This record gives C-alpha cells, sequence and structure tokens, in this order.
RNA sequence: AGUUACGGCCAUAUCUACUGUAAAACACCGGAACUCGUCAGCUCUCCGAAGUUAAGCCAGUAAGAGCCUUGUGAGUACUGAGAUGGGAGACCGCUCGGAAAAGCAAGGUGCUGUAAUU
RNA sequence: ACCAAUCGAACUGUGUGGUAGCUGGUUCACAGCGAAAUGUCUCUCAGGACAGCAGUUAUUAUUAUAUAGGACAUAGAUGUAGGACACUGUUAUAGUUAACUAUGAGAAAUCUUUAAUUCUAUGGAAUUAUAUAAAUUAAAUUUAUAUAAUGAAUCUAUUGUAUAACUAGUGGGCACAUGAUUGUAAGAAUGAUGUGCAAAAAGGGAUGAACCUUAUGAAACAUUAAAUAUUCUAAAUAGUAGAUAUUAUACCAUAAAUAUGAUGAAUACAUGUAUUAUUGUAUAAAAUGGAAGAAGAUUACUACUUUUAUGAGAUGUUUCUAA
RNA sequence: AAAAACAUAGCUUUUUGUAUUUACAAGAAGUGAAUUCUGCCCAGUGCAUUUGUUAAAGUUGUGUAAGCGAAUGUAAACGGCGGGAGUACUAUGACUCUCUUAAGGUAGCCAAAUGCCUCGUCAUUUAAUUGGUGACGCGCAUGAAUGGAGCAACGA
RNA sequence: GACCCUGUUGAGCUUGACUUUAGUAUGUUUUAAUAAAUAUUCGAAUAUUUAUUUAUUAGAAUAUAUGGGGAGUUUGGCUGGGGCGGUACAGCUGUUAAAAAGUAACACAGCUGUCCUAAGGUAGAUGAAUGAUGGAUGGUAACCAUCAGUUUAUUAUAAGGGAAUAAAUCUGCUUUACUUUAUGCAUAUGACUGUAUUUAGUAGGGAAACCUUGGCCUAGCGAUCCCAAUUACAUUCAUUAUGUAUUGGGUGAUUGAAAAGUUACCACAGGGAUAACUGGCUUGUAGCAGGCAAGCGAUCAUAGCGACUCUGCUUUUUGAUUCUUCGAUGUCGUCUCUUCUGAUCAUCGUA
C-alpha cells in the first residue's frame, strides 16, 4: 500500500467465480467509429494496455481509431475545477454504452411524423417523454369485492 | 516541534463551491493532441482539391 | 553474467546489419591541458583548498558499458546494461541436465 | 424430420449408473511399395474397402448428485433523516422513508446461425 | 589568584546607525466588501516559495439554443453492515460399516453470497442530395471533410453569463453530534462527514467561548418561539392519583453486584403459594461553617391530558437615514 | 572555603667539554623527613642507535636527499598484571588435567577518606547502638617512587 | 531565571576532528684564484680529496619532510521534555480504511541496492503433483506397465493478482537486451523516473495469419559544475584547445554543504509551544470494605475462619498526560502552636 501503479486492488482487479479464462471471439468482431459512447471495464487477463485504476467504470467518447488503440476523452476532478483527460487503451477493455438507444429511435419516429404532416395543413404532434403527476381517478365494484375486518391481537410468547 | 497535530481534510469541500465548479469545455473534435498523423495528412489533401 | 563477443546489430551509417565487435569499456587517464585543470591550478596558489572533496559515499557497483563496432564503417557505438558484481565476457555456455 | 461440416452464448449444455436407432452419413476396420515419425506404423504420416453396428457420436429411464428458476422465510435481520425520549453504564424504545440472504417446499435438464445429403 | 572598588584576556577612541528567522511599540472620523489555521518542496519543524480562500478595476450578451453542494425517468460501477461454514485458518462430544450421519461454538489480514447509501453518463440534433483525397478495400468499397435545406422536444430555480490584469493576510487551531484505532483509564493521543467558536448581537440553561430558540441602521405599537407561573420575579397555590426517604438538574457536575417489603395490578394452582409489570428501603466512610440557585415545601415532590396568561436586533403595521 | 592543598630538606632519572660564568657547574622532570622494602611484563604507544617507498632544480642524455618502513635496546617512560574441570563419614583440595598470552597481581593491607548486596559474621564498649575499637576475607572496583608498610615529636 | 529546551548566536580549554603556519632538518643553484692527486662515465665530461695566498661583509632564491608551539572554523533532523535505543529521513505488497475517488499514529505482518546469453524472442510436441493395483532378487522408500487425477504442482524473489491445447516441462532456430518523427498515464502549479502508444526504416521465428522496443503484472529509482569515452562538422597551415548531441564517474540525511569533543569558570536573545515543585481529570499500583459457599472446626458451612471466581469506594504511596506559572510562587527533616475527619487504641452503654 505505497504509492505505486497499481495499488490497493485485491477484489477490483479479480476475475469471479466461475469465470476464469482468456475471453472469446464476440469481442474481438465489434468495430468503433469517432463520435460513439464506450464505457471502460477491466479485463484482468492481458497486460498490455490496462489504464489506471481510477477510470475503471467510467463513460467517454471516441475521437481517434489506431491500429492497436482506440482514443477516449473523459473529465476527472482535480482539486478545483473539472479538467480533460485523454488515454488510449485496447480493445478488450471496452463496452459499447447504451442508454441512447430509446432516444435514437424517438429521433428516428418524430422524423417520420414531421414528414407525413407536410403533405397535409396540420400541425406536429411531436413524442416526449411522459410525466407523472397527480393520482389519478378509478372505479371500484362492491359486487364481487367484499371488505375484510382487521383488528388488534393478543401477543403470545416464541416459546 | 511540540509534537503538533499533522494535518486533516477539514473544509476541502468547503473551499471549492465558494466559487462553484466550472467544467472545461472539450472543443471540436479532430483537434485534441494525439491525432493519428496518417489520417491528419489525408484530411488536408482532401481539403485542398475541394477548394 | 555471461556476455558474448559477436552481436549482429543494425548500423545506422551502412543502414543494414552486420556482426560486431564486443569490448569493454574502462576510464582512461586524464589530461592537464584540458580547460578545468587550468582553473584549478591557478586557484589553488593560495593558503587553503578552495573547492570541495566527497567525503561520504554509498554506492557499491558500477554499470556495464559496452563498444559494438562495424567492419565496414570502421565506426563505434556505446551501449548498457544493468547493474552486476560478477561480469565474464565469452564463457562457455550452460549444459543442460548433465 | 433428423444427421454432417464451420460456429455464437459457454453446465437447463456437467458427473455416475442401465436401455434403444429404419435409409444415408459418421465411425470402428485392412496394410507400410513411396513422403514422414518412433525403443515399439501405439500416436503422427501415406495408400486402401474383405468385416462390424460391440464401443464412440445421437436420443431415452432414475421419489439420482450437480446447476437454473418461482413461492415461503418476512415486513424478520439491517439501515438514510429527527426530538430538552428512557438508563450508573453497556445500550434500548419511538416518528417519516428504503429493504436482505442461508435454508424449506413446487417445477425444469440446452437454445440457436450459414451450407450440404436422405 | 593579582595587574587603580573591574580579570577564564584590563581601560579609552574609531570601523558602526555592526547582524538578529527573536521580545516590545507604531498617532483622525464615517461608508462598501470580507478570510485562513489545509496540499507539495525545503540542513526543514518559533521561518520561506508555489496552489487554495479575498479585494479592486475593466470589456462583452442566445455561453438562458445556457448553468445548478437539486429531483425524476433510463443505462451502469462497487464488496461495507447483515449472512454462511461451501474454499483458507479454528473447536466439544456421541454413533454406523479410514469413510458417512448428528447436536454445539467462530474469524482486522476467509467468501458459494450481498442491502440502505455514495458516485459516473444520456434526456436534441439527425436525415437527405451533391462534391474532394495522394488514406482503405476484391470492389462506389468503406473511413473522413465540405456546401444547401430541414428544429426546440422533463420538473423546479436563476436576468445575466464568460474572460483577462494587479495585489494583501494566513500555513501553533479548538468544541458539539454520528461512527472508529492505541491505551486499564483520562478535560489523553491520532484519522473520517456536518455545523460552529475563533471573527456572532439579544432571550433562556442561577453563574460558563462552543448547549437550546434566532440574521443583522435609529425608534413606537401588537403576535409568538426557547423557557416558566407559592415568594424573591412579569404571569391560574387553575385537575385526577401515588410517593415517608430532609425526596426535586437534557449536555451537567456518579453509583453497582446482592438481600427483602407494598398494591382494592395481571396469569397459573390450591383465603393463601408461584411467576410478570410498577415502586420503596438497606448496601452508601473524611478533613474551615453549607448548598434542590435560596427561603422553605408532604397539594411548591413524581407520573399522564386539556385551557389561560407572561415572555427575544424573531415575525407583522407606521415615520426617518444610507449606491 | 586556612585544609588532608602548595612549598621544603631527603631520594631518583636526563641533556651539555667551542659557557662574559666552565661538569663539587649550567638547563629539564617525578616522588616527598628518618626506619624497612621497591615483585613480573617491551605484545600496544612513545624514545634512542645502525644499514622496499619517496619532490624539485640542473645536463646532449644518465646517476645520487632527509624522512617513512625493517633490526636491537629501554618500564623510579605512558601503562598492564585471566578462566574451567576431576582427585585423599561428610566437607576441603597439598596433587593432577586443560583454553590462551606480552604477563597472568608476588611482599604486604582492609567492609579502611577505597565493599553495590550491606544496617556483612564473631567479640567488646551501653539498661538499650545503622556509631567506636579488635579479629575474618573468592577484594562490585586494594596494592608497590602514578610509591607500599609505619607514628616518636608537632597540629585553631 | 543561574537549573531545562530552542537559536543554522558566542567565548575559555583538550586532542589520533577539517584546513594551514612561525621555528627547524635535508636536497639543488648561486660560491676566491692556482697547481696536483684519486675515482666515475664515455682526448673529453662529472665527482671526491690535499696544498698556497691574491679573496673570506656571511648570506640569498626555490623544493620535500617534521610541526596543538600557534591561527580560523565546524561538530544534521524526527521524538508523548532532552540524552541512550531505533530510523516511522528514499522505494514495494496486504490490513487499519467506514461497498466511487482521497485519509493519521515510535500502529500491525513483511520485503529492497539483487540474479539471468538464457531464467530474453518465436515455432512445434505434451495429462503436471499425487493415489490405487501389480511385477526375480526388492523391503516405508530404487525401476517398469495399467487405471484415476479441476489445478493440490510449477512460474529467480516479499505479498497480492493472472495462466490447463497452458504464460509450465522438453526439441529447433536466432539476438527486437534496434535506429529515427509525434503523443499520453501515475501527476500535479511543478523537475528526474517508470511505463503504454505512433510515422518511416532494418531484422528474427513461421506454411501463413501473426508475435517481438528485455524478464507474466505491481519494487531493485539520482540535478547544476567538473572528468573520461563515441558521432558529425566549424578557422591562412600542422598539432592542440573551445562549442552542439548521447552514455559512464555521485551525493543511502536518497529534488543532493566539504566537518570531532568538553565547560561545576561560563555568556546573550528568547520559551510555560518544553522537563525538575504545588494544583487539576484518571486509578494500572497502594489502602479499606462487600456478594456466593468447596472445606477447617471431635459429629456441625456461617462461635471463629474460608479456596476457585465476582462487584465497589477513597485520594493517604507510586505511575500515565502536559491545562496554569521560566521580565522567579524560596526545596527535605526538626522545634513551637491551633483546628478538623471516622475507617475507635483506651475510657462509656448494649448484643
Ligand atoms: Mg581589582
Ligand atoms: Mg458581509
Ligand atoms: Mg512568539
Ligand atoms: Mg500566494
Ligand atoms: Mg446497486
Ligand atoms: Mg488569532
Ligand atoms: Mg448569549
Ligand atoms: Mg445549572
Ligand atoms: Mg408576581
Ligand atoms: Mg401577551
Ligand atoms: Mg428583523
Ligand atoms: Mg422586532
Ligand atoms: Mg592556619
Ligand atoms: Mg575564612
Ligand atoms: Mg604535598
Ligand atoms: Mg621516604
Ligand atoms: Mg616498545
Ligand atoms: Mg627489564
Ligand atoms: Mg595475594
Ligand atoms: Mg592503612
Ligand atoms: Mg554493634
Ligand atoms: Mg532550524
Ligand atoms: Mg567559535
Ligand atoms: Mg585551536
Ligand atoms: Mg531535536
Ligand atoms: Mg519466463
Ligand atoms: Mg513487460
Ligand atoms: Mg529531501
Ligand atoms: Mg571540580
Ligand atoms: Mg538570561
Ligand atoms: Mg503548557
Ligand atoms: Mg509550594
Ligand atoms: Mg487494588
Ligand atoms: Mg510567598
Ligand atoms: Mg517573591
Ligand atoms: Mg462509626
Ligand atoms: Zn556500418
Amino acid at each position: 500500500s505505497a504509492g505505486g501503479y497499481r495499488r490497493k486492488t485485491r477484489q477490483l482487479l479479480k476475475q469471479p467465480f466461475r469465470k476464469h479464462g482468456t475471453p472469446g471471439l464476440s469481442v474481438y468482431l465489434a468495430t468503433y467509429r469517432i463520435g460513439d459512447y464506450v464505457t471502460i471495464s477491466i479485463n484482468p487477463s492481458i497486460h498490455k494496455g490496462m489504464p489506471f485504476k481510477y477510470y475503471h467504470g467510467r463513460t467517454g467518447r471516441v475521437f481517434t481509431v489506431n491500429p492497436k488503440s482506440v482514443g477516449v476523452v473523459l473529465h476527472k476532478k482535480v482539486n478545483g475545477r473539472l479538467s480533460v483527460k485523454t488515454i488510449f487503451v485496447r480493445v478488450e477493455h471496452l463496452k459499447k454504452y447504451k442508454g441512447r438507444d430509446a432516444f435514437l429511435e424517438r429521433v428516428n419516429k418524430n422524423n417520420e411524423i414531421l414528414k407525413e404532416a407536410r403533405e397535409k395543413g396540420i400541425k406536429l404532434e411531436y413524442i416526449r417523454q411522459k410525466e407523472e403527476g397527480p393520482r389519478e381517478e378509478f372505479i371500484l365494484n362492491l359486487d364481487e369485492n367484499k371488505p375484510v375486518k382487521v383488528g388488534y391481537e393478543p401477543f403470545i410468547k416464541v416459546y | 516541534m511540540a509534537k503538533k497535530k499533522n494535518g486533516t481534510l477539514a473544509n476541502k469541500n468547503y473551499k471549492d463551491h465558494r466559487n462553484g465548479i466550472k467544467r472545461q469545455k472539450i472543443g471540436k473534435l479532430l483537434e485534441l493532441p494525439g491525432v493519428n498523423q496518417k489520417f491528419l495528412r489525408n484530411m488536408k489533401y482532401a481539403r485542398e482539391g475541394l477548394k | 553474467v555471461n556476455l558474448p563477443k559477436v552481436r549482429r546489430t543494425h548500423c545506422a551509417h551502412c543502414n543494414a546489419h552486420t556482426v560486431h565487435k564486443v569490448s569493454l569499456y574502462k576510464k582512461s587517464k586524464d589530461s592537464e591541458i584540458v580547460s578545468g585543470a587550468r582553473r584549478y591550478r591557478l586557484k589553488q596558489k593560495t593558503i587553503g583548498q578552495t573547492k570541495p572533496i566527497l567525503k561520504r559515499k554509498a554506492k557499491l557497483t558500477k554499470k556495464i558499458m559496452l563498444k559494438l563496432e562495424c567492419p565496414k564503417c570502421k565506426k563505434i557505438q556505446q551501449k548498457v546494461c544493468k547493474r552486476a558484481k560478477h561480469v565474464v565476457m565469452g564463457g562457455e555456455k550452460k549444459r543442460k541436465n548433465e
């Protein structure tokens, strides 16, 4: 626990139970382009291209693609401000960030509603995410629903 | 010394948020240091024949 | 540590690999016409001593310097290895399980 | 509707016992004149088609072990915010919110992509 | 020991206003703004420099088509309390034919497991048509760059936001609440999160730097908070019941193991024997004459409810002064 | 602070035969009247005596210094002077064995101004003594001119 | 404040502290002429020695050695006061450490200044450790076959992490333990270092895809000035010196002065930021009491005592801490004298 490159890693760089071994082919078949969104997860079975332990699990953006490295931009919290960092990692340490898929589907579907309303004279009725407000009203039936009486009950010791 | 106090971390968080916390803006992409040199030379040649 | 006497490396002047020859390095003997000795010889004509000498030292062994030599260029290169206590060059190689 | 060549996810796809399969295929199977390999044509390599469905591959049975999943366990253990609440102390009780595991029952025992042949 | 009241290096004048990271002092009014006792380096620990916190002046608006010590919706990272004896370390005894089956005890440097919380990212740009390359492919085939057009899409708050230049003080801190390490223990020593005193007024805790109500110019009138209503002392000895011991403090200014009584209390059994809840006494020893704040109180002590009143730069209404 | 300190005669060592002065003289040191004694060690540090390493200047070029080192003397020069095992009713060890070293405290003396344990053990002095005196010795850490032993005369 | 501590403040004194010097010893060169003798080197050059008078004031310039008789100056830091002991003064792993990042103690258990021409690079082949059953001499344990064998074995080393068509054991071949343009991470406002990645060359292994910038990963890490070496060029001429670039020589107090003691004869500026005395919080130690009852007492636990264990009070011993006093609060014991407490030695009353 002195100040080194790999300090205090006992449960962060341990491979989980019944999952040892070299990774598979579905990692290597993926591609990355400039402007995507990528999270970082260390696979502790290769020793060429590991980043520092601080960046384990933070999402960034991809700006360059090299023959052996990918470039990711991030944000670190140095004493006062929020700065800008760049790192080069290998392909076996990344993962495609989901979470824009429900957003990018909403872009493609709203773009279709705008197109069909050009042929008509109506105003646009876009798709936006729902809101939750006060509790709405409902209707209960007392034909098949019977109330159950609830009351207190005397205390009984466990033995 | 008098074996004084070594050092604490109290009100480090209070001194930070006095003037807020500024977020340094990443500029336009393909301008940060470290772009592939082979990729940049072809980008330069493609712009000259354009204009 | 056993070191060889023949190593085939890239030569910058010929721009090709060529067989080199390896020799050790030792510090040569200094001279008195270099400018560091002409200052020190004239400063020391005063009562006392003017420049410090190091008195406490703690190292034990020095590094290794080598000398590769191309036959075509007749030009020398210099390379460096790690620290070691016993250095022999050109010895007999290891014998596998005899 | 099953096989056979490449696979993806990597136990619902593993382990120990018994039982079965028409056609085609997959195997076992016969030998060292040449290429290649050993102490040993055992393995590997190179030519073959008398014999056989005994094993391998595939599919089944078990109040089977193992893995996967639902319910109970249980509003129980624990915990975010609070008071001039209680006790010699160790600690415990209350208000507004969040919420478990191990067991113990019931059920399951691979899914699939491109191509070829019956 | 002595060398003119001077001697472990006499006396007089000059270099001399010798150097001091060390004690002491530093002279008029009002107005605007307002801190640190922390990180790194140092023959550094009674001192310095860089970073942080502060002040003064200046230019500019879709950097409100934007920001936030916030929330919600979605996608995720983790191995702490609880849990377990299945891996690593440990432990008591009985059985069946070394192996299996039971009932017990466990872990700062053990894990088949695993919450509350803390934190990171998205919630507007995307598509079409045309062109350029000396990259890239078996290939108009991809990867990139242009120009044209097509737009305001989660709740709340903020009229500004952003950028430069110059310069001071400080680097011995302490306390409360929550949770820890060493130590038999301490108003002991050393870390973590929040708020204070330092540098903060008035009212209440009899008195007290940090406890409880609470934001700030000069005054007058009404309403409350914290706390109190026999008398000192402004304000009802305004009710049900129990306590016999010179009883009665949130922080707060101490009491235990143990032995026995009492209720028109409860449950089981034969008016009484067993437990449970509430409560009284013994255990209880010090140095000048004493502390519920005091006199004194048994209806001024203790337990549980509803009304009335007193009471703070608090909060309302009116007058006046400050860019 | 008047003494137990200093001095003193007495004893001993050393240098100088080219002294304005001349070896019964002139310089340098230690103990401290008289009586009786003055044991062992030259490995260490010093001191004295005698035949491998080492500067400059000069010469066409070459050669030659003292000192240090080595050998021999010296302790009234500075100084030093051990430990373990068996062996003659119990007990002890004249005698024997053994590690090393420069040599292993002899003549004497003592809980003394020198002994931590310690207010040591025995006798005597007193009604009663951690005091005084006389004996004992494996002496923390006594000891021979860094002087040992000893009291006749003398002492604010 | 004379005692104690701090100050990159002093003075007297000693010496095997650092750096030097008066005095003194020994070489060389300067020294009157003349004649002769002898020796050493090759007619010549050196050296030694004797004699005469024509000199004879008696010194000068350099080098080596000796030299507390003298002269200057120094003699780290952290620290439950200082000293003695250790280094918590540089690097690395797990726990303290409280499920993002960050975090203390003279706190816990440890390691480091090394080793390797193969223990580096690459291609290929391969059930390791162990257990069961058997086989002439053969036994607990020699060698050979068969079956089982989820990582128990190995991987230079401290600990943690990783690896079963294997990063482990064998067989073959080699020197990528390279040269040049640009950028990132520990990490910062910031040097030195370690390590990932790029443009263009030259090579090794392989049928080829591919791999390779020293050790499977986290440690064995060193500025300015000066010295030595390697590669390019620069001036009227040769040889040399000076410049730019890269390595080696080193500071362990590790972002780096050249350094031994004592003061009871002592001095100055300061410190209650820091000890020796009183006071204050605490009670390990000290003192004084309690609860339960195995046993003793001729039988009988409690007339009188009481083992193994458990709960308290007091400030009367001695410790632990450093809140108040260092521009001053007069220490131990004794003499004289007053007052106070109960845990009562007698005297008084009960059982
Ligand atoms: Mg006088
Ligand atoms: Mg203000
Ligand atoms: Mg001060
Ligand atoms: Mg500053
Ligand atoms: Mg979660
Ligand atoms: Mg102050
Ligand atoms: Mg007040
Ligand atoms: Mg009070
Ligand atoms: Mg009144
Ligand atoms: Mg009123
Ligand atoms: Mg107000
Ligand atoms: Mg008011
Ligand atoms: Mg006298
Ligand atoms: Mg007198
Ligand atoms: Mg005398
Ligand atoms: Mg005599
Ligand atoms: Mg001698
Ligand atoms: Mg003799
Ligand atoms: Mg004797
Ligand atoms: Mg005597
Ligand atoms: Mg006596
Ligand atoms: Mg200092
Ligand atoms: Mg001095
Ligand atoms: Mg001196
Ligand atoms: Mg110190
Ligand atoms: Mg290896
Ligand atoms: Mg590596
Ligand atoms: Mg340093
Ligand atoms: Mg004295
Ligand atoms: Mg003074
Ligand atoms: Mg103090
Ligand atoms: Mg006193
Ligand atoms: Mg006690
Ligand atoms: Mg007084
Ligand atoms: Mg006084
Ligand atoms: Mg009494
Ligand atoms: Zn060459």
